[PDB]
């Protein structure tokens, strides 16, 4: 399924937009145009989600000291925080529940506090949004009981801002359309493409090749 | 300084040629922008036209370009000489279906009675060191040059020696000179490297190594010498529409990815 991938030779970029690579013992393989973009945000991005994943499962996620950050919340707002305030902690947002009620938020990952700028609003929505992610069961919690590491095990339970975060992170730092990759860029660039989870879409879901033989 | 072809035949073998010629193929080909080697075997490369990605045997269109340069360079053609010698006497011995030595010596006859005229219309040098009438020590001494930095690959040249007196008939002008030009095109169209299983254990590391070492010198003499006198100078005649074909339209692959 994915080891189809791994029998492809690389003969060169294509319009500076594609890179053309080509497969005896052909059962559902010939040529394929990998789309460079694709391609490097999605190596960016499996190397992101290593990163954070690691980072978190280890109890090594960088949690900055926020000050004077009270929020006000509706009364089941505040029940709804006082239930998963060990879950948000694992994610570096550490915060406690004062009672109407406020919520008082201690620390922040340095990704989530870069993007929140100041904005209590912006931030609210965020943890509101996961706080109703976990609750309606669209995510699940982040166990830790299982003492090598497989980041896509834990891939699912990632808050939505973070993988919002990650994916644009990977589309910025990837190689763009029109860039000029040399044949020996290329080579590793689907060396590593081979060596992904997800190799046949990107980081915001869309295809990352489409065979043309 | 440059010969005068008043023969008939290399008029009308021109003629020929010039009509055989397709605009729109040859459209395709002096705006080439070649991209890489497909198939090793079957002697297919890609180039992109536009916002169009081809599929071209490079042999066809190699075999048709050594064959227009002949025609073209019709008795003005280099010489390229050979510590190593090579006897054609020793070269025909690959062929076991010429059991008799007679027939074999049949062929290099055919050939240095038309020594004189193959050094001067196609500078093939053909010299003898023994006796007038012995044919056992009869060698090679140059071979014409079609293109400057093009080395054509001896691989085929016990088959191009063979085929010249057996293939080729000196029974008539016209089919004569022209057997000789698509006889010498075939010699210098570049070789096929067959595929070999790199993830098999059963074949040794030289078997593998210098595969890949034909895969990368064909690459190299396709982009480097043979695909720039394409774009250049190929005149592409009809018959050769089978041998160009379109694999992809890139706008149409623009739409299924859009900027991030
Ligand atoms: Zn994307």
């Amino acid at each position: 399924s994915r080891s189809v991938l791994a029998k492809y030779e690389v003969i060169n970029q294509v319009d500076k937009k594609f890179i053309l690579i080509r497969c005896s013992i052909h059962n559902c393989p010939l040529l394929v145009l990998v789309d460079q973009h694709a391609c490097d945000e999605r190596i960016r991005l499996e190397e992101l989600f290593y990163s954070l994943l690691t980072e978190v499962v280890t109890g090594t996620f960088v949690a900055r000291d926020l000050k004077d950050c009270c929020i006000e919340v509706d009364r089941t707002e505040a029940d709804l925080f006082k239930h998963y305030q060990s879950e948000f902690k694992k994610w570096g947002i550490g915060y406690e529940t004062i009672e109407t009620s406020l919520l008082e938020i201690k620390t922040l990952p340095e990704m989530l506090t870069s993007k929140y700028n100041g904005d209590k609003d912006y931030l609210k929505m965020v943890l509101l949004q996961h706080a109703h992610d976990l609750k309606d069961f669209k995510k699940l919690p982040m166990d830790l009981s299982h003492f090598k590491l497989y980041w896509w095990k834990y891939s699912s339970c990632v808050p939505t801002v973070f993988h919002e975060i990650l994916n644009s992170k990977a589309c910025r730092s990837a190689v763009m359309f029109g860039d000029e990759l040399t044949r020996q860029e290329c080579i590793i660039l689907i060396s590593k493409l081979s060596r992904c989870h997800n190799p046949f879409e990107c980081a915001h879901g869309r295809p990352s090749m489409v065979p043309i033989a | 300084e440059r010969v005068n072809v008043n023969l008939t035949s290399i008029k009308k073998l021109r003629e020929k040629v010039d009509d055989s010629i397709h605009r729109e193929l040859t459209d395709i080909f002096a705006n080439l922008n070649y991209v890489g080697v497909v198939d090793e075997e079957r002697r297919l490369a890609a180039i992109q036209h536009d916002l169009k990605l081809f599929l071209i045997d490079y042999g066809s269109v190699c075999y048709e370009l050594f064959y227009q340069i002949g025609l073209t360079d019709f008795a003005n053609f280099g010489k390229i000489n050979l510590s190593d010698d090579i006897v054609l006497y020793n070269l025909l011995s690959e062929f076991d279906e010429l059991n008799d030595d007679a027939s074999k010596e049949k062929i290099i006859s055919k050939i240095w009675d038309m020594s004189s005229m193959l050094n001067e219309y196609y500078s093939i040098e053909l010299v003898n060191d023994g006796l007038d009438n012995d044919l056992k020590s009869v060698k090679l001494k140059s071979l014409p040059l079609l293109l400057k930095g093009y080395i054509p690959s001896l691989v085929k040249l016990p088959f191009f020696i063979y085929r010249l007196g057996k293939e080729v008939d000196w029974e008539d002008e016209q089919e004569c000179l022209d057997g000789i030009l698509r006889e010498i095109a075939l010699l210098y169209i570049p070789d096929m490297v067959p595929k070999v299983d790199t993830s098999d254990a059963s074949l040794s590391e030289d078997e593998k190594a210098q595969f890949i070492n034909r895969k990368e010198h064909i690459s190299s003499l396709l982009e480097h010498v043979l695909f720039p006198c394409i774009k250049r100078r190929f005149l592409a005649p009809r018959h050769i529409l089978k041998d160009v074909v379109e694999i992809a339209n890139l706008p149409d692959l623009y739409k299924v990815f859009e900027r991030c």
